[PDB]
């Protein structure tokens, strides 16, 4: 899965 | 084919990407959001892969930890990263 930062 | 580069998140602005684990459990910029710290400081683009930050290894930390650990950091920022090329 994509994560933000 | 590893480059050193650095930027300044001197501010509580996110880095305005994200990022994601390959098949090599290799973290890799997925997207830039445009107008975002990252972009306007052209720091990193879609498909480099980050290495080291600060001198720490990525490899052994779970995406939660970087998460944290890129959100919390602050000043002068070293990644070293695997660039992709067009």
């Amino acid at each position: 899965k994509e994560y933000y930062v | 084919r590893v480059r050193l580069v650095q930027f300044q998140k001197n501010t509580d602005e996110p880095m305005g990407i994200t990022l994601k684990m390959n098949e090599l459990n290799h973290c890799i910029v997925a997207r830039i959001m445009h107008g975002g710290m990252i972009h306007r400081q052209g720091t990193l683009h879609v498909g480099d892969e980050i290495r080291e930050i600060n001198g720490i290894s990525v490899a052994n930390q779970t995406v939660e930890q970087l998460q944290k650990m890129l959100r919390e950091m602050r000043g002068s920022i070293t990644f070293k990263i695997v660039p992709s090329y067009r």
